[PDB]
């Protein structure tokens, strides 16, 4: 019993120390999205609901797995009632029962890492909500950045000395990827992505190639 | 049976008569027809009595669920949305004939202009819903007379006695056309039930209040 | 057999032992909740029913699934019968069966400890009643205050001495709070506080936060 | 049939009726149509037998079911809310013809003033239900009957034998107006069944009684 | 196979043996039941059908379990034949089948020890009867006292060196609550299959007329 | 098809005609109609002679069935319960023309008064139930003829032997008024059938006393 | 797959052994069944139908089980066909298939060990029949008794020796005591017969003065 | 995996062993079946349909299973199509699959050894056909006689010295008793049953009593 769980539990550890490293800021404008990704068409963060979105770290086919149901669960909900009444903490709260779920009885425990972020609607005043999931349905509320997968404690320290609030979206990618080098990085070599309160219905945006480019 | 809403600057009014009937016969006398739904909610219904209590009862509820589950209310279209589905549900039992109504009132907290934030939304046995943007509604067999009522009375709402007043009208002249749909019973000392609705909430109005309302407007109807 | 249900028994207890402490209290204004909680969005405590509460410690997940659970039972008796028919003590049943089937049978075992709390309906005289619900479905009612996780017995041992019935609400949240640190600095950052206040007339569960939060707990 | 029920100052009487027929014929005389459903409950039931026997048997067992799985009684509105779903459960039977309407009379031990803690809950084929607010009510063939006589009646009632003569009095005259109502019997000896519910309790009235009331109806209106 | 029976009866024994204990005697007016429970609001004792009665020791949640089950048999079977065909005998052999197939295909075995006792109806002259049902499903008859829950052999002994039988109510609760010291209204839980009761024969004894009762 | 039963002080007799017909056509002449269902209750049914046949063999099977379970028979009260619940299973093939009605007499030997023991038990397509309480009861196409010959012979029942004569007269009545109720035939030797009750138990009364009875009827109607 | 099955032939082995001994033999008036059984109210011997009776011994919940199932099986055979159709044989065989299924495939073996016997129908002359089911599934035809339960050796030796067939009620009676002796009275006994002179239900339990009267 | 498969034929075979021996021979008249038997009334021998009959040695429950189980597959069979499609080569076949999967799959393998015999339609000319199935499935074809539980060497080397296709049900009786004597016996203590080519439909017939008795003894 005991044992079992601690070997699923360092299964799924060992799993994301070894995965690329993911990292979902808040700034003036919204929440950034920031992941070493060598690929050129798979996703390591992606759009959840209106002004909700996900990040994620680990095994490519178990997160996406995820965020499918992540997606799932948020349409089939915003159509059940209001899109209004869709929220980040609600989809925080039934990513973390999944992933509990899963990680007890599965016969393998997912080997990811995921963050669900939460900007405000259009017109309205309220600062971003971040929040991290890990591979036992453990959940956790932090208020300026999330890191996850790989060597963690270098990247969040240089975010711990790094970090401004309100800083511009300019600003702001440059010091992701100052903190992701410690743990050069490209256009070729990331994948990047925002949710900009500024927008009127959905907030997911996508920076890539000559915007990106043009950007760093 | 009539149930009556309509909107005033900052809040909605909605009042029902308290007639049952059986084919021709009288039933009842003080049937409470009007519902607090939820602390910005107020649900009125017409029809058959058993659909029109458990259409209440798990409507609040239903809502009640809500925000206890998820630590906070639904959106104002939210709940029109449930509503919708739960009148839908029923329409199997309504076409073979346990059909009931509802008439929806309510104050959007979340609404940009607080003195327009009252809102009337309509149903039908399909489920399908309107949000009223004229200003005042009523469903039931004597709906016909209260609408038409109240389109010569809305001119007089300013506020929210002008509101229940003209809503206690509309009643009136639905039980004076309409004999499925109950007056004021001076005799027995039963009026129609109200409840208003603000931005302090939603209050069952008293009883002396509407009977006040009653006892002008037969007096004015006498003169 | 025997030796997965003692290690069964070692996960829970020893995940509930590296929770936080939550106290539920009685006091003269009805309940008590206070709970070291250093979230913004994620409660602890909740409202189960009209007079009924909820205070929980140890694993997030998992007694938020009880806890919906509890208001899935609750609001789905009210509906078959009243209201009033619904007791804080079904719900504490039904909770020590429910905790005995995940103890027994769930793939782990529950790391969670539980408190269900009732208060008086508007006008009426009855004391508050305290039930608490172990990972195993051990239910016990006590009369003055209920202790959950951590290291229970500092704070259990501190209100013992520092108890008073019918105090008022700053006099019980004083005691709560000291209790709780004397187990182990907090303040409104570090606290979730919520009331069964037996002067409301329909839903007695309320929250203080912010301002009012801040003006209760110094004088 | 016809069942009546009344409030009296303390407390509530239900009275029914001996009458079976089928069509035209009589098939029964001594139907017990009142029952003692639990110790401050009374159902009294009109239409189908089979029905009727269900109805009452099911949920006298159903209200002591709870109060013995969970330690306390219903509160009054769930013993209605449960009655009014059962009617609701026997609809399509209802709409075949297998049709029986309860009426509920009860004595709320959690009621305010002890004295108007008197319940009269009337029910209709859907499970709509109706508290009694204006004193009295009957269900059955001849319930207009009674209701009209127990609206010229009910001033007289100011304590629980003068609610029962009412009640006998309002049966009289629905078997008097409607030959699906029986009425005393003097040859055979049978007379309307009769429960009183006070803050002691729900007990049958003995038949002595019943009988001296019919009695002296009759005596009055020769 | 012999491991895991081994280590069902060993969990079963040793839960049961951990619980508080209960004692069921016969006595002129009927059944008493006197159980060791601080507890304000949760039972250990429990009325079933009319004339019948349960009692039960061990944790809580399994033995209610159990008990709902009882309540659930005896009233769908009443409704079904009648009221009174619905025994004592009968709710001790289902609690047998029952607690059997629980012991030998639960997760984890009931620790539970449940007696099952019956009066007279009004009216009749019969005695009393008591059933007890082990945590494995065992079942038997006694005459006289059921002891359940603890250390029950200074229990058992002490009511079989102090039962008289037709003892008065008084004089059984006083050699009740002496034989389980081997204790006032807020320790107690006590409760009467009262055979002089017209319908329903359980009824329970707490507070001040349980404290005229004690002394 | 009738069938007769009735008290006696200290038991119950049951009678039933041995007639089969469809149509206008007599298809059957000694139909066993009564059954011991056991040792203290029989059944006679009318009807649909498949839905009659199973009703008795299901009945007895289910009697014997609990009493073999439990080590004792089922209280009378309970044994009408299942007999009802068995009717009421049958109702919808009776709705489509397999109907087939019971009648129940048997001996409590629980009951309070050892005399007044016996017990007649009527049933309808719905599964009600009434115990009669006047001392008679019949069920079948002659059942009304039986019922009012046995309303004048009741007072003549004072033992075994003149509530047996005056159960074998209401079935002669019956039969006198009812084309599909056989009378006795002497000319080839068949009699009604008829069973009695009493605390030594059920028992069948043998056809020659049957036959003696009938033709004491027959010669006190002609002279 | 033999360390399993050598762990439940041992524990029903076991078991079988704990419990006490039953005894059936034919007499002159149809079969005659005694147990050692010292309840008022639990029952080892009963009845299946008209002329099949059943007396089992072991675990009573589980012998309970099996004998509530003899008792469907043959009701229902005896509704789709007649009741003549039913044998003592039918329920020998249907019980060593369910003892077999048991066995190999419950939870735990059932501590139990089955016998059924038949006498003729009223006017016919059959000589009885007793078979014997073991808890494996394992079936057997006897010609004169049967012992079941406890340490049988010593039983089914003294009856080797002292049995004679078509004894009177009385010496089969006193001869079967004295078997179990060898390994008594009517408050420890449970004592019923198969009496073939009967004409529709032949299961009869001698119990009380009758018994007494007996020995 | 290997162990699993080890311990089941083991337990079956050895279970095979200890049960008595059954003895079925091709003889002039048809098929005879032998088999030690103390019960008056439980049986080891039975029909399956018209032509074809059933042998079994074992634990009496589980080959009483099998037993049943081909009577309903003989039946089924015969009614879907005609009662002359039903041959005992089918009847060995649904059994050697059966006996495969319940080796392979039930809690307990079956202790059982099975013989389908199947002689000629009336009238016809068809030489009898013996089919044994055992344990685990395996299906023979064998020319004259089968033997199955017990130790089966006595009884095979016997019945190889002693056969005689062509002789008489009193003869081959004699025969099969005195290799089951080998192989270690009167009415009180045999089962023996015969299929019968000369009856017209129904070849089983069952030989009891005084008619066995007089078949022992001259
Ligand atoms: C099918 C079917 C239909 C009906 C039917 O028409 N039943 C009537 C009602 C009726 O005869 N009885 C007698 C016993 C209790 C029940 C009652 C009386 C008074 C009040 C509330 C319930 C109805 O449905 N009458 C209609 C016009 C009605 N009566 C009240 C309402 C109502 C409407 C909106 C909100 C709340 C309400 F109660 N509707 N019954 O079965
Ligand atoms: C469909 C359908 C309808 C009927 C039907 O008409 N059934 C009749 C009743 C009837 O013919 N029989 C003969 C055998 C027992 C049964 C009886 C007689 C007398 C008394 C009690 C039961 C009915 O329903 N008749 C109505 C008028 C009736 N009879 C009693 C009640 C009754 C009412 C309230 C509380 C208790 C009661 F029993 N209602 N049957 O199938
Ligand atoms: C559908 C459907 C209905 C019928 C139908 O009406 N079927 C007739 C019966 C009938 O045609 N046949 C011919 C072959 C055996 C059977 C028979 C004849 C005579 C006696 C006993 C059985 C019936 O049910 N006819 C009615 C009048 C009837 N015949 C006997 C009873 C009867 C009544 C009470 C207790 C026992 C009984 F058998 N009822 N047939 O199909």
């Amino acid at each position: 019993m005991e044992q079992a769980m601690r070997e699923r539990s360092e299964l799924a550890r060992k799993g994301i120390a070894r995965a690329k490293s993911v990292v979902a800021l808040a700034y003036a404008g919204g929440v950034l999205f920031v992941a070493e990704n060598p690929s050129r068409s798979l996703q390591k963060i992606s759009e959840l609901y209106d002004r909700v979105g996900f990040a994620a770290a680990g095994k490519f086919n178990e997160f996406d797995n995820l965020r499918r149901g992540g997606i799932q669960f948020a349409d089939t909900r915003g159509y059940a009632y209001d899109r209004r009444d869709v929220t980040g903490r609600q989809l925080a709260n039934v990513y973390a029962q999944t992933l509990g779920t899963i990680f007890t009885e599965q016969a393998k425990p997912y080997e990811v890492e995921l963050c669900v972020a939460e900007v405000a609607h259009y017109g309205e005043t309220k600062r971003p909500e971040l929040y991290r999931i890990t591979y036992d349905g453990s959940i956790a509320d932090e208020p300026h950045f999330v890191v996850m997968g790989g060597t963690t404690e270098p990247i969040a320290n240089a975010l711990k000395e790094s970090y401004a609030e309100n800083a511009s979206l300019t600003d702001a990618l440059r010091i992701a990827v100052a903190a992701l080098r410690a743990g050069t990085l490209g256009v070729a070599s990331l994948e990047v992505a925002v949710l900009d309160a500024n927008r009127p219905r959905r907030a997911f945006r996508r920076i890539t190639g000559s915007a990106l480019q043009a950007l760093l | 049976t009539t149930i009556v809403a309509l909107k005033y600057p900052g809040g909605v009014v909605m009042a029902g008569d308290r007639r049952s009937t059986q084919g021709n016969m009288i039933s009842g006398r003080d049937v409470r027809k009007v519902y607090i739904t939820d602390d910005y909610t107020a649900t009125g219904i017409a029809g058959t009595a058993a659909v029109a209590v458990e259409f209440a009862r798990l409507y609040a509820v239903e809502l009640e669920h809500y925000e206890k589950l998820e630590g906070v209310p639904l959106t104002f279209a939210g709940k029109i949305n449930r509503l919708a589905i739960m009148v839908r549900g029923n329409l199997a039992a309504a076409m073979q004939g346990l059909l009931a109504l509802p008439l929806l009132a309510g104050y959007d907290i979340h609404a940009s202009d607080p003195q327009s934030a009252g809102r009337i939304v309509s149903f039908d046995a399909a489920g399908g819903w309107n949000i009223e943007e004229e200003g005042y509604q009523a469903v039931g067999s004597g709906s016909l007379f209260a609408k038409s009522s109240m389109k010569k009375l809305y001119s007089q709402v300013t506020d929210g006695d002008s509101g229940l007043r003209v809503a206690v009208e509309a009643l009136y002249d639905a039980a004076d056309d309409d004999s499925a749909t109950g007056g004021p019973d001076l005799v027995r000392g039963i009026f129609p039930t109200a409840v208003i609705i603000d931005a302090d909430g939603a209050v069952d109005v008293p009883e002396s209040r509407i009977a006040e309302l009653a006892r002008a407007i037969i007096e004015s109807r006498s003169g």
